[PDB]
């Protein structure tokens, strides 16, 4: 069976490029803030048995069932409140996703949060969204100002009885404060260093309360899902992948754009389609990273026949991550690319703990005597086992993806690295 | 590499090698070697008292 | 340098058991003062601990 | 990559315990506001916030504004330097009036984000660290600022200028030095994220409310 | 019409427009649960 | 009621929320840590407590990981002494050459689990980090080249001391302890910090140079300056 060619009547976020209004006028001219009252009248099972069918995965990196993780906050209360909060830190390099869907849909992120709310029984929803996207968050206040005074959410929220918050929290700059325990340390105004697990922040998040972190296209997505079917959202992709997905194209492409399109089209279909394809044809093309940082990279041999999904970019020694489509042709340095990926993992660590912060500030300083070939070929297993070492052996999932970069140049370009090394020897021998 | 009489060396700008980190009295067969030391005027650790009896050295 | 006196100055002998060592005491005739072996007590930890919702265990650093 | 800034306070008199800072009237306002989004007993939660309103208000940190933010907030002057030495976005140095920030991660490296780079230190006659004599202008290198397909971009003052060239950027910081407030947003055209050759997707009007709704819902 | 860009509300704000909205918000909030205790230290 | 947890096979009898580390201790096997203090609260940064649970595929945080009813903890695993191995390269790939100088020298932990649990070789070929040392009053001598970030002098100054003039400025290998400014950390109970740092970041200044630990005679004796009789 064959995916992609998604269709503007099915496609869930609307208003995408902004050329329509974005303010609740707009947004209820299309679907938004429809029928709420009854979903939330419907009430948390229906609700979470419709995005369990659904099968909707996590979009803001590690895809886990949403459905599963909304049920274990599903527990009953124990005299603490609950929070919904909605992760808009879009870090990663290559993503932008984020940022469309809170400037342009601000209401879709609200009632998201809304309907959120009422399955997982919560009392507010804070959106912590990123601190240089300050007009992108002036425009989520005024969408939320806009709700509350038609009376969406608040006190008996779309007249169903249910109360509602949904407070919004300007971080600073901390690709780390992106991750969700991070996330809560920096919302009770401390560092923003991860926390580890157990508790989970099901158990014991932000306050001490219970509470479910969730990305903005997840929970822009929920009511939508929420409204139509799930049989429906699981039509759209393969049988464990389902739904539509946004792909941020850019790098050494034609047209680079944000787009939306279905969970498993083709990679070399969506390039060619929906950004003009490679600036010196397919023919020009090196590598491809196709989750942004995080994920390795794979080089032309995988992109020509590889699926824009979960398992197909898993089974390719990859992953799906953010979505995040960064091409590099074959005029590149993909040595110096990879540096640059690793520096900036160096200057975003926490610090917190002794694998990341020292094995990456170690591994930024081998990469950077790789790019001018002052090494030995024997240092490339060195960095392969340092790497290994720094993963599955930190706190958080920073410390995983800042070696796994590495070991795809390392798999994929390893004659690269040796022929530097070879002329650099040779370049220094004639002095 | 023959072992005769034992020196105290310098760096070549005077100053003592030595910076009591009584390596040597831990290490010598006969505990021929007493050394007490404390922080120096400018701050610096070295030996107020570097004794070797040459009568317990076993070279 | 430090003089002595003291033939036991020294001696440190090493036994597996409080009652092992009474005896060899009590058979060579020495005087003897028995100390009784003290071991930490258990304690309950808990990392969730840290940040409680009201009570005072919380930290305010990591 | 050295980043040239220290994390421990030598006092000067140009900042010290005893320099003048306090919050203006409306700024109170607004910090009460601010307190009351977090449960009772939590109100350190509010010390990015108030910090960065400190920061707006004075256009940078000084020790005494980080002290004035612990007394109000009842939170340890140590706690108020952890975050405030963590987080990027506080200045505990004086910076320009404007305060360009060039992205230079591998996305917007892939594009020429070095001649944007490049032209800003020839058209300012500055280094990627240093102000301007002036005291008009600041220029630093930063990650991913998240508008990736615009790349290459710049952020000055908050606000995003994007798919940017050499030409563009002296035109907007001749702008900025002019006394005008250029328009942020891309200079090649584009107005969002659409792909720059045309619509491949949105190209119908959207569908109104209620196009699919479940038989039940 | 499909062809104009309407997120132009943007080219208005100044520094503290996201205070100040956080400041209007302030009216149609819920109150806030309490820990019992005025601050952990206490 | 306890539950039944296995230490390399062997069965014991834990309460509930008892930890890898305390069960492990309680079987008889010591667990190697740099951040872990029983009197402190768990922080788990250091990870060079981490064990391997026999079907797990990840290493846990032995210090901070509750049992959970039939477990099977792999202390002495091939899993454990490579993630031993590795974060004391990482520890040792950082630290100063400075153990002849240094206080601490005969009686450091870094020393000791280095030479128990760590390799004997070094594969750094890059140049080390230097920081600036602090100056926090008349008994406390700070050489933080020395620190490994293990935050046991911050948890200590503000749970038992209830002085938060300590923590962490910056991020990254940059990361930093101490106060930020020029105060000194003056309290009753400063010198404890001086014994639960484990390397010698934290020394006394008294004491500074002046002996080794396997020269001098330990006699256990009480305290007289004050009525507690410590
Ligand atoms: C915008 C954004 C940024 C994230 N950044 C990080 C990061 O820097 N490190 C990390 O380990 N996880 C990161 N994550 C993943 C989070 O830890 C967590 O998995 C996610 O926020 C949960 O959302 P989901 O349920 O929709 O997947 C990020 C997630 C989002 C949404
Ligand atoms: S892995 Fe890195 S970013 Fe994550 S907690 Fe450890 S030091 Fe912090
Ligand atoms: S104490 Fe002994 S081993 Fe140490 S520096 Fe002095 S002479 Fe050398
Ligand atoms: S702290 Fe330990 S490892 Fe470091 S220099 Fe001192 S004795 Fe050596
Ligand atoms: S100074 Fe010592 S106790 Fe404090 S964090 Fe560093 S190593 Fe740990
Ligand atoms: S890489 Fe520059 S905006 Fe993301
Ligand atoms: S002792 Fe457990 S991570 Fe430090
Ligand atoms: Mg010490």
């Amino acid at each position: 069976t064959s995916f992609g060619s998604l269709k503007d009547e099915d496609r869930i976020f609307t208003n995408l490029y902004g050329r329509h209004d974005w303010r609740l006028k707009g947004a209820q001219s299309r679907g938004d803030w429809y029928k709420t009252k009854e979903i939330l009248l419907k009430g948390p099972d229906w609700i979470l048995g419709e995005v369990k069918t659904s099968g909707l995965r996590g979009r803001g990196g590690a895809g886990f069932p949403t459905g599963l993780k909304w049920s274990f906050m599903n527990k009953p209360s124990d005299g603490r409140p609950k929070y919904l909060v909605v992760n808009a830190d879009e870090g990663e390099p290559g993503t932008c996703k984020d940022r469309e869907i809170i400037r342009h849909d601000p209401h879709k992120l609200v009632e998201g949060c809304l309907v959120g709310g009422r399955a997982m029984g919560a009392r507010a929803a804070y959106i912590y969204i990123r601190g240089e996207f300050y007009n992108e968050a002036s425009n989520l206040q005024v969408a939320i100002r806009e709700a509350y005074e038609a009376g969406l959410i608040g006190k008996n929220a779309c007249g169903s009885g249910y109360d509602f918050d949904v407070f919004v929290v300007r971080g600073a700059g901390a690709y780390i404060c992106g991750e969700e325990t991070a996330l809560i340390e920096s919302i009770e105004g401390k560092q923003g260093k991860p926390r580890l697990k157990p508790p989970f922040p099901a158990d014991v998040g932000v306050f001490g309360c219970p509470t479910t972190v969730a990305n903005v296209e997840t929970v822009a997505v929920s009511p939508t899902i929420c409204r139509r079917g799930g049989a429906w959202f699981a039509s759209f992709g393969r049988e464990r992948n389902s739904g539509t997905k946004l792909f941020n194209i850019s790098g050494h492409v034609n047209h680079p754009c944000t787009v939306e399109e279905e969970m498993s089209v083709p990679l070399k279909e969506l390039i060619e389609k929906h950004a003009g394809g490679v600036i010196g044809g397919w023919d020009n093309l090196l590598a491809v990273i196709p989750g942004g940082s995080s994920t390795p990279l794979i080089p032309k041999s995988v992109c020509e026949t590889v699926l824009m999904d979960f398992d197909a970019l898993v089974q390719a020694q990859t992953g799906l991550g953010t979505a995040a489509v960064i091409v590099m042709d074959r005029s590149t340095d993909i040595v110096k690319a990879i540096a640059r990926l690793i520096e900036f993992y160096k200057h975003e660590s926490c610090g917190q703990c002794t694998p990341c912060r020292e094995g990456v500030d170690w591994m930024n300083k081998v990469m950077a005597r790789f790019v001018k070939g002052d090494a030995r070929p024997a240092e490339i297993d060195s960095l392969w086992e340092i790497s290994k070492q720094i993963e599955g052996h930190t706190i958080c999932a920073l410390g995983d993806g800042a070696a796994w970069p590495v070991q795809g140049l390392i798999r994929h370009f390893r004659p690269e690295l040796e022929e530097r090394m070879q002329q650099f020897a040779l370049q220094h021998q004639a002095r | 590499r023959f072992r005769g009489e034992h020196a105290l060396r310098r760096y070549p700008s005077g100053e003592e090698r030595c910076i009591a980190c009584k390596l040597c009295e831990a290490v010598c067969p006969a505990q021929a070697i007493t050394i007490e030391a404390e922080p120096r005027a400018d701050g610096s650790r070295r030996t107020t008292r570097y004794d070797i009896d040459m009568t317990k050295c076993i070279y | 340098w430090s003089s002595t006196a003291d033939p036991l100055s020294n001696l440190v002998l090493t036994f597996s058991t409080k009652e092992d060592a009474v005896a060899f005491a009590e058979k060579n005739g020495w005087s003897f003062d028995v100390e009784e072996r003290k071991v930490p007590k258990p304690k309950s930890k808990s990392y969730g601990a840290n940040f409680s919702w009201n009570k005072r265990t919380r930290v305010s650093t990591k | 990559g050295a980043g040239g800034a220290l994390f421990v306070h030598r006092d000067t008199p140009e900042n010290n315990p005893d320099t003048p800072f306090d919050f203006t009237p409306e700024n109170y306002k607004r910090i009460e506001a601010i307190v009351k989004n977090y449960p009772e007993g939590h109100k350190a939660a509010a010390v990015l916030p108030v910090l960065d309103l400190a920061q707006r208000q004075n256009g940078w940190l000084p020790i005494s504004a980080m002290n004035k933010v612990a007394e109000i907030l009842q939170v340890p002057p140590m706690r108020v330097y952890e975050v405030a030495t963590f987080y990027t976005m506080y200045n505990r140095k004086p910076v320009g009036k404007y305060h360009i920030q060039v992205c230079t991660t591998t996305p917007c490296m892939l594009r020429n984000s070095d001649s944007i780079l490049e032209a800003i230190q020839k058209k300012l006659g500055i280094k990627v660290g240093e102000t301007t004599p002036d005291k008009l202008f600041t220029l630093i290198e930063v990650e991913c600022l998240g508008a990736c397909v615009n790349a290459p971009m710049v952020q000055i003052n908050d606000n995003y200028y994007e798919d940017l060239t050499p030409k563009d950027i002296e035109e907007i910081i001749d702008e900025l030095k002019a006394g005008k407030i250029p328009k942020p947003g891309p200079r090649s055209g584009r107005f969002s994220c659409e792909p720059a050759g045309g619509l491949t997707s949105l190209t119908e009007p959207p569908k109104g409310p209620g196009f699919g709704v479940q038989a039940g819902l | 019409d499909n062809s104009t860009y309407r997120n132009l509300q943007h080219h208005e704000y100044s520094t503290y427009t996201f205070l100040d909205l956080n400041v209007e918000l302030s009216k149609f909030r819920m109150p806030q649960p309490s820990s019992g205790r005025q601050s952990p230290r206490h | 009621n306890l539950i039944e947890v296995f230490v390399d096979g062997q069965s014991v009898m834990v309460e509930p929320g008892t930890t890898v580390l305390q069960a492990c201790e309680k079987v008889g096997m010591q667990i190697p840590r740099f951040c872990y203090h029983e009197r402190l609260s768990v922080a788990g940064n250091c990870r060079m407590c981490l064990v391997e649970i026999e079907k797990a595929p990840k290493v846990v945080a032995a210090c901070a990981m509750p049992v959970m009813k039939g477990w099977n903890i792999l202390t002495n695993s091939e899993k454990s002494k490579k993630a031993r191995e590795g974060v004391m390269e990482f520890l040792l790939a950082n630290h100063p050459l400075d153990c002849p100088i240094c206080d601490q020298g005969g009686e450091c932990d870094l020393q000791d689990q280095s030479m128990m649990f760590g390799s004997d070789r070094s594969r750094f070929l890059e140049g080390k980090r230097a920081v600036e040392d602090k100056n926090i009053g008349p008994l406390v001598k700070t050489i933080m080249t020395r620190c490994i970030q293990c935050t046991r002098c911050i948890r200590f100054a503000s749970e038992i001391a209830g002085v938060d003039d300590l923590g962490t400025t910056g991020r990254g290998n940059d990361m930093q302890v101490g106060t930020y400014i020029e105060k000194m950390f003056m309290s009753e109970l400063s010198g404890n910090i001086i014994d639960i740092c484990p390397v010698g970041a934290l020394t006394s200044k008294p004491y500074a140079f002046t002996a080794r630990p396997w020269e001098t005679r330990k006699t256990e004796s009480i305290d007289v300056m004050d009525a507690v009789g410590s």
